[PDB]
RNA sequence: GGCCUGCU
RNA sequence: AGUAGAAACAAGGCC
């Protein structure tokens, strides 16, 4: 209903009528895109310059119905005064604290089944068991591994069809997955996943992290295994080498 | 006694303690005014290095363009840019019988690419010159705009949604009469063939900041979106050329680059018997860019792609055609002051060519005076040599190709070379019976060099026995040694936001003690200080401490309500549980069980206003520019949490005559945000199609709307309120 | 966790010793013709040795430190300091 | 089908070598081609003198770096770093816990013996007065607010003349259009040439000297870690607790803390009173040897107008600090100070008691954002040089299958050269060695310059050389006098970087041995 | 005097 | 004045 009812109100304006009627489809992104906002070159200074202002950060239009406009002693949370370039307000970082001191509740025992890759290194880490250092000159070799312990042998694109159709189920297309092993994933990540209201594109990237294999080149000295590597921090350094054993064997 | 540093390296080898002679723990120079100084003095240096060649006006342009290609030999060991046609043709002949099939394949996987590309990819860049404003912006925002105009030209063959049909449409623009552009102060303005042709061949030029390891500033240059198209694809084509070449270091990382340059070492020396001797030359190329001329990268390039389909040579020639008439903008201007009447003027710099000479200083005189007659139209034409490092990958195949000629199969004597090239820089293994070999090996070397039009930096450059080098501020002393101190400015808060900056902060802890050798204590100490640091920056306190800030109060309130007060994030004022074991792990799942069930819902919440998700690359990603450097992107682990929101924007766009842009910033990322709510693989999968918007948007609204209806909420009462309103848009799309 | 004990030795009746651990910690002892007795940990004190003898740390020197006064020759015994670790303790002889 | 036609095609007739006529002759000219000894006729016709012939680099190749002459060099730093004086209350509150105001005060009045103000030692280029006047004003409205019911979390002060032109005020020449400012004859250019030439003094050597010394104080109260679980983890807390046991009392972490602390006041303030001018005390917490925490007081920063938008923007500032240091008799250290008397002070001493002058060091200065935040980050000496120590430890380790680090620090049986006295190169322990590097990183951050970046370079250039000749590798150039101009070139007027160049000579003097 | 902006 | 260093800041624009 509603959907349709703002589409209404768009094309009820000229200016946004003509822009849905000329853009194509495939110009989506560049006009998604199109902004004045350049990309900022340091970062850092303007954080730490921004932070001492009030009103620094920027939430929806839907944070001035949800936190008072100031807390107890007076101090304000959001002001309605839009940003640059989109609806969306500046408001005081307090707001955020604000949030999580009195904001709205939920459920969140589905974060750990969405964020598997990092509960995963958080339980293997738990149960890992550590051992004498040694101290002796380490060969440190460089070498091509592979990072994500959890990669289900899936490219980047051969994944991205089965992450839609997990997530997006009907924009697929053509595309029918046809090797068995991405059934099965798609069987368990459809029933694990089903009423998970975190954000569809979220979910889409973190089972894009999951099952996609990434590799990258890093210096080793032995292990040369997954659950090795993400610990190489941990194992081996110049003149030391920290035996450990991740919770997983 | 008096205390000197410098006295440690009596006992403690240069490079095992080099990284106390990088000074980056203080501020980096900056650049604080006009670059159209530097801009000029490039243009001059340019130009007066190839001297020696042949002028001639372009019949299109009119501008001034210098060829010195083919010129007369260099008789000095100053910088030239005479280089020959047939060496350089015959370089890559025998680059090509080295390497067979090299130029085959990759010009068919470039062929691939070129075919199968998209227009959307030339949104992936940064800063572009805008023709249509005569300014830097974004990309995306001037890709936008070149299509508006074109559509509105009557060019409109890009809604085929190919980059290669892009490239046509901003060809045939070439051969108009008249176009029309939209300047705001909205007044349509006509452009003719000329002016148009100037605009689409022009640089624009700034001054490069945050530049460490040098006295003097630099300039830079951004072409326009015209010319991306051609320069990504033959980009591509270098690329995969080099990736086929193991004496190129330019496409791969840096521990690549260390392990490729101690396998050339160990090949070099391990293979020399005890009667050859062995040198390592630590060369720097002075004035790289400014002495490659394009015509000789259009050679190169109609060399490759010989027996190949004519269309795909046209492509990725007119690039280096567009280069060797490429035009260049002067800058932002010149500020004068006037102290007896105490005030300040700002002249732009398409001025210089009919402003007086009076209020410049004899050096900006003098360089004024020597760009003049290249000037056309605010804008001084750069034909003779590339600006700045736009053709990378090609000049690291001509660097690669110099390597490589010297074999010793086409040396044709007892001394030989190899080594590493990455572009205005290499590593050089010369290897021959005695030192008259060495001398007589590097001279040939040096020779075909300028032959090429690269120089060698004499007095950058320096040659020891190999098992000592340098190279990219890697120093090689029989095996890389860290240096750390070029990591030094990554390790404060990056500035993405709270529990962006947090991962990212433990990360680049974790990634420097894995390649950059960092000690144990030392990352304890880099954790303790950065932690320290952030909550100083965010206000963030420990909770129980009575440092009164602008957010202590909610705080301490939020410490007061928790019970288990070691899962509170150091974002909202928790202790830190972060150690050398902990820095691959995000800082919400450490606290995972030790939060509060109210806490954690509240603040892992979907529903909350502050987390802002717009496209699958802007997920985890976080651009930090890093010091002495190209810009590098960076995956970082973290959970979207109510800290995760984005910073204010700038906001001074609204006292600019640029301010409609804002509007339209708004209506665009209405529709879009409309077009996503109805196509939620909106951000995931870019959409491809050629119909519009609303065809797309009310036809899933009729079949959604059934659909639903056949099982959900929709009732037959709204199933047909939503059908006669799909009707009721139509009719209004209608009229 | 490696412990060293100092501080013990031959003493007079009546008189004071301060042992020091380098190195949660205790002291414990052990007379000739026994096992281990409790003496303090860290607080908290036997009644045997409670009022006369006190226990402190510095974590800056990563050390424990147990001061013994009003010394009995039922004090006699070798101390032991541990960590929650055994080191291989100090004599002490009071007499 | 890409067809080139029409202008681009005339445009790829004119990028062509200059004896080809049209892109279809030359691509048939490349088709056609092939290798037959081309290179090998240019490389013989082409002269003999362009060659890359390699200079021998021996022991007596190398001179010393020549350093600029002219008048010596002055102070830059944003405070005094050998001479500041310290107030104090010797109360429990850590480094953050506080309010700025109330404590100052509180260290003031723990002073007795102030004086009328009266002028010492003039700016030479100011108003002396002024800087009497804002003085007596700054101490009149710290009474003011003392006089008030709760101590202002931030004070403003008043915008007088006096401080108007000491914060530099309303002097920015107005912005006009080039149209209607053409016939005025004094227009010219903004003054660009290279800085003004200036000699080494002996001053900073003794600053860097004394800035390693040990002090009677803690100037580093470290953060919370997770508590460590692995042996590894209890090795690094070992040798971090090492480190900080040196470096704590140095004389290099108390400039680290109060840069820090005066850079992130002066960048907030900014930031919020864009407007009007701020007082911030000068305040640093130390802790003693006893182990009672205590704060200090240097002296005061007035933050004048600073509508910052550009990262290279200024904002201006003016700083009062207590001092004992007569300024009569280095007087060219302080060019662009105003020093005044303001009271006398008695330090229990031997002789009788001493009852020295204490004088006001009063300056105008400034900075920037870029400046402020880099000012702000200080605290990454300390980890470039424990990093350097460490990397030595483990290097040393590396050879002894052993840690090598509480022998290192206790044993002090090992010494590196850090230092040379007219009898000779004189090695200190592992510690002085932490200390002196701690040094170096605070004074490349508080004299950072492109001078710095220029001569770094260009001297680790020569460096690497030198370590090549020393290790007897056959070192070679093709341009010694180039490098040695590069490098001369970045010596103009910097006390760090002059200092450094003649380090850099000491070194060479000393080594080609 | 009143109001707007702080990478556009 | 001061910061800084091959050109700038020492508020800008709009009424």
């Amino acid at each position: 209903m509603e959907r349709i009812k703002e589409l209404r109100d768009l094309m009820s304006q000229s200016r946004t009528r003509e822009i849905l009627t000329k853009t194509t489809v495939d110009h989506m992104a560049i006009i998604k895109k199109y902004t004045s906002g350049r990309q900022e070159k340091n970062p850092a200074l303007r954080m730490k310059w921004m932070m001492a202002m009030k009103y620094p950060i920027t939430a929806d239009k839907r944070i001035m119905e949800m936190i008072p406009e100031r807390n107890e002693q007076g101090q304000t949370l959001w002001s309605k005064t839009n940003d640059a370039g989109s609806d969306r307000v500046m408001v005081s970082p307090l707001a955020v604290t604000w949030w999580n001191r009195n904001g709205p509740t939920t459920s969140a025992v589905h974060y750990p089944k969405i964020y598997k890759t990092y509960f995963e290194k958080v339980e293997r880490l738990k149960h890992g068991t550590f051992g004498p250092v040694h101290f002796r000159n380490q060969v440190k070799i460089r070498r091509r591994v592979d990072i994500n312990p959890g990669h289900a042998d899936l490219s980047a694109k051969e994944a991205q069809d089965v992450i839609m159709e997990v997530v997006f189920p009907n924009e697929v297309g053509a595309r029918i997955l046809t090797s068995e092993s991405q059934l099965t994933i798609t069987k368990e990540k459809k029933e694990e996943l089903q009423d998970c209201k975190i954000s569809p594109l979220m979910v889409a990237y973190m089972l894009e992290r999951e099952l996609v294999r990434k590799t990258r080149f890093l210096p080793v000295a032995g292990g040369t295994s997954s659950v090795y590597i993400e610990v190489l921090h941990l194992t081996q350094g110049t003149c030391w080498e920290q035996m450990y054993t991740p919770g997983g064997e | 006694m008096d205390v000197n540093p410098t006295l440690l390296f009596l006992k403690v080898p240069a490079q095992n303690a080099i990284s106390t002679t990088f000074p980056y723990t203080g501020d980096p120079p900056y650049s604080h005014g006009t670059g159209t100084g530097y801009t000029m003095d490039t243009v001059n240096r340019t130009h007066q290095y190839s001297e020696k060649g042949r002028w001639t006006t372009n019949t299109e342009t009119g501008a001034p363009q210098l060829n010195p290609i083919d010129g007369p030999l260099p008789e000095d060991n100053e910088p030239s840019g005479y280089a020959q046609t047939d060496c350089v043709l015959e370089a890559m002949a025998f680059l090509e019988e080295s390497h067979p099939g090299i130029f085959e394949n990759s010009c068919l996987e470039t062929m691939e690419v070129v075919q199968q590309t998209r227009v959307d990819k030339l949104t992936q860049g940064r800063q572009t010159y805008d023709w249509t404003l005569n300014r830097n912006q974004p990309a995306a925002t001037a890709l936008a705009n070149t299509i508006e105009v074109f559509r509105s030209n009557g060019l409109t063959a890009n809604e085929s949604g190919r980059l290669i049909d892009f490239l046509k449409d901003v060809m045939e623009s070439m051969d108009k009469e008249e176009m029309e552009i939209t300047t705001h102060f909205k007044k349509k303005q006509r452009l003719n063939k000329r002016s148009y042709l100037i605009r689409a061949l022009t640089l624009n030029t700034m001054t490069k900041d945050a530049e460490r390891g040098k006295l003097k500033r630099r300039a830079i240059a951004t072409p326009g979106m015209q010319i991306r198209g051609f320069v990504y694809f033959v980009e591509t084509l270098a690329r995969s050329i080099c990736e086929k070449l193991e004496q190129s270091g330019l496409p791969v990382g840096g521990n690549e680059k260390k392990a490729k340059l101690a396998n050339v070492v160990r090949k070099m020396m391990t293979n020399s018997q005890d009667t050859e001797l062995s040198f390592t030359i630590t060369g720097d190329n002075t004035k790289w860019n400014e002495n490659q001329n394009p015509r000789m990268f259009l050679a190169m390039i109609t060399y490759i792609t010989r027996n190949q389909p004519e269309w795909f040579r046209n492509v990725l020639s007119i690039a280096p055609i567009m280069f060797s008439n490429k035009m260049a903008r002067l800058g932002k201007g010149y500020m004068f002051e006037s102290k007896s009447m105490k005030l300040r003027t700002q002249i732009p710099a398409e001025m210089l060519a009919s402003i007086d000479l009076k209020y410049f200083n004899d050096s900006t005189r003098k360089k004024i005076e020597k760009i003049r007659p290249l000037l056309i139209d605010g804008t001084a034409s750069l034909s003779p040599g590339m600006m700045m490092g736009m053709f990378n990958m090609l000049s690291t195949v001509l660097g690669v190709s110099i390597l490589n000629l010297g074999q010793k199969r086409y040396t044709k004597t007892t001394y030989w070379w190899d080594g590493l090239q990455s572009s205005d820089d290499f590593a050089l293994i010369v290897n021959a019976p005695n030192h008259e070999g060495i001398q007589a090996g590097v001279d040939r070397f040096y020779r075909t060099c300028k032959l090429l039009g690269i120089n060698m930096s004499k007095k950058k450059s320096y040659i020891n026995r190999t098992g000592t080098f340098e190279f990219t501020s890697f120093f090689y002393r029989y095996g890389f040694v860290a240096n750390f101190s070029m990591e030094l400015p990554s390790f404060g808060v990056s500035g993405i936001n709270e529990s962006a900056d947090m991962s990212i902060g433990v990360t680049v802890i974790k990634n420097n003690m894995i390649n950059n050798d960092l000690g144990p204590a030392t990352a304890q100490m880099a954790l303790q200080l950065f932690i320290k640091d952030y909550r100083y920056t965010y206000r963030c306190h420990r909770g129980d401490t009575q440092i009164q800030t602008r957010r202590s109060f909610e705080i301490k309130k939020l410490w007061e309500q928790t019970r288990s007060k070691a899962g509170l994030l150091v974002s909202d004022g928790g202790p830190n549980l972060y150690n050398i074991r902990n820095l691959h792990i995000p800082e919400v799942c450490l606290k995972w069980e030790l939060m509060d069930e109210d806490y954690q819902g509240r603040l892992c919440n979907p529903l909350n206003p502050f987390v802002s998700h717009k496209e699958i690359e802007s997920v985890n990603n976080a651009v930090m520019m890093p010091a002495h450097g190209p810009a590098k992107n960076m995956e970082y682990d973290a959970v979207a949490t109510t800290h995760s929101w984005i910073p204010k924007r700038n906001r001074s766009i609204l006292n600019t005559s640029q301010r409609g842009i804002l509007e339209d910033e708004q209506m665009y990322q209405k529709c879009c945000n409309l077009f996503e709510k109805f196509f939620p693989s909106s951000s995931y999968r870019r959409p491809v199609g050629i119909s519009s918007m609303v065809e797309a948007m009310v036809s899933r609204a009729r079949i959604d709307a059934r659909i639903d209806f056949e099982s959900g909420r929709i009732k037959k009462e709204e199933f047909a309120e939503i059908m006669k309103i799909c009707s009721t848009i139509e009719e209004l799309r209608r009229q | 966790v490696q412990l060293q004990e100092s501080g013990g030795g031959l003493v007079q009746a009546g008189a004071s010793l301060r042992l020091s651990c380098a190195a949660f910690m205790g002291w414990f002892r052990q007379a000739p013709g026994q096992e281990r007795e409790f003496v303090a940990a860290i607080t908290y004190y036997a009644d045997s040795a409670k009022g006369r003898f006190t226990i402190s740390r510095d974590s800056a020197k990563n050390t424990v430190y147990l001061q013994m006064n009003s010394l009995k020759p039922e004090d006699t015994a070798v101390y032991y300091c541990a960590a929650t670790y055994w080191g291989q303790g100090t004599q002490v002889t009071v007499s | 089908r890409f067809e080139i036609t029409g202008t681009m095609r005339r445009l790829a007739d004119q990028s062509l070598p200059p004896n080809f006529s049209s892109l279809e002759n030359f691509r048939a000219y490349v088709d056609g081609f092939e290798p037959n000894g081309y290179i090998e006729g240019k490389l013989s016709q082409m002269s003999k003198e362009v060659n890359a012939r390699i200079e021998p680099f021996l022991k007596t190749t190398p001179r010393p770096l020549r350093l600029p002459d002219g008048p010596p060099c002055s102070q830059r730093s944003k405070f005094l770093l050998m001479d500041a004086l310290k107030l104090s209350i010797e109360d429990p509150s850590h480094e953050g816990e506080g309010i700025p105001l109330y404590d100052a005060i509180k260290c003031m009045r723990t002073f007795f013996g102030w004086k009328e103000p009266n002028v010492v030692k003039p700016h030479e280029k100011g108003i002396n007065p002024n800087y009497l006047l804002a003085w007596k004003q700054v101490l009149a409205e710290l009474q003011d607010i003392e006089n008030e019911e709760k101590i202002p979390k931030t004070k403003n002060m008043k915008k007088t003349s006096q401080l108007k032109w000491a914060l530099g005020e309303n002097m920015a020449p107005e912005k006009v259009d080039f149209d209607d400012c053409k016939d005025v004859s004094d227009l010219k250019q903004y003054d660009s040439d290279e800085p003004e030439l200036r000699s080494l003094a002996s001053w900073i050597q003794s600053e860097f000297n004394k800035a390693c010394e040990l002090t009677d104080s803690s100037w580093i109260e470290l953060d919370e870690i997770g508590e460590d679980v692995a042996p590894i983890e209890h090795i690094a807390s070992m040798r971090r607790n090492y480190f900080t046991a040196e470096v704590s009392h140095c004389r290099a972490t108390e400039y680290i803390m109060k840069g820090v602390y005066i850079n992130t006041a002066l960048l907030n303030a900014s930031c919020a009173a864009m407007d009007d001018f701020q007082l911030i005390p000068m305040i640093s917490k130390c802790r003693t040897k006893e182990g009672r925490r205590k704060t200090n007081l240097y002296g005061f920063i007035i933050k004048g107008r600073s509508h910052l938008r550009n990262d290279t923007d200024v904002v201006n500032f003016v700083s009062m600090e207590f001092s004992l240091t007569d300024p009569r008799l280095e007087p060219h250290k302080w060019e662009k100070y105003c020093v005044l008397e303001i009271g006398d002070m008695l330090l229990r001493s031997a002789i009788g008691q001493v009852s020295r002058p204490m004088f006001l060091y009063v300056r105008t200065n400034g900075t920037s954002k870029i400046k402020m935040k880099w000012g702000m980050e200080m605290r990454r000496c300390l980890l470039q040089s424990l990093q350097q120590i460490e990397s030595m430890i483990e290097a040393e380790s590396s050879v002894k299958e052993k840690d090598m680090t509480k022998e290192f620090f206790e044993n002090k049986s090992e010494t590196w050269p850090i230092g040379e006295s007219p009898k000779g190169v004189e090695e200190g322990s592992i510690g002085k060695v932490c200390r002196t590097l701690l040094a170096k990183s605070v004074f490349n951050s508080l004299y950072a310059s492109p001078q710095l970046e220029g001569f770094s370079a260009e001297s680790r250039k020569l460096l690497l050389i030198v370590q090549a000749l020393r290790d007897n590798l056959e070192p070679g150039t093709f341009d010694l006098g180039g490098l040695y101009e590069a490098i001369e070139e970045c010596l103009i007027n910097d006390p760090w970087v002059l200092l450094n160049a003649s380090w850099f000579n000491s070194f060479l003097t000393h080594a080609l041995r």
